[PDB]
């Protein structure tokens, strides 16, 4: 309670491991990634598939 | 962001010293003397 004031969609939500807020999920979801390699993915295109 | 061959991981925190990856720092701590990993 901040004085009526509605705070709960830009703090965080402990529910999902990740701790983001409600719009901070949106903005992550509406900006796609190129998938680069960040993360290790040279044991993906070992297998041809 | 790899693999670390000479260091060994802790499970304390501290303000890092070098940096290597994805959260991940090193320093020349004594707990002899050593490199360890932390996040
Ligand atoms: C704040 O807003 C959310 C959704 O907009 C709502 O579910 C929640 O009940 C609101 N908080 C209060 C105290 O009414």
């Amino acid at each position: 309670y901040f004085g009526g004031f509605n705070f709960s969609q830009i703090l965080p939500d402990p529910s999902k491991p990740s701790k983001r807020s409600f719009i901070e999920d949106l903005l992550f979801n509406k900006v796609t990634l190129a998938d680069a390699g960040f993360i290790k993915q040279y044991g993906d295109c070992l297998g041809d598939i | 962001a790899g693999c670390l061959i000479g260091a060994e991981y802790v499970n304390n925190s501290y303000e890092c010293d070098i940096p290597i990856g994805a959260g991940i720092c090193a320093s020349y701590q004594t707990q002899s003397q050593s490199i360890i990993a932390y996040t």
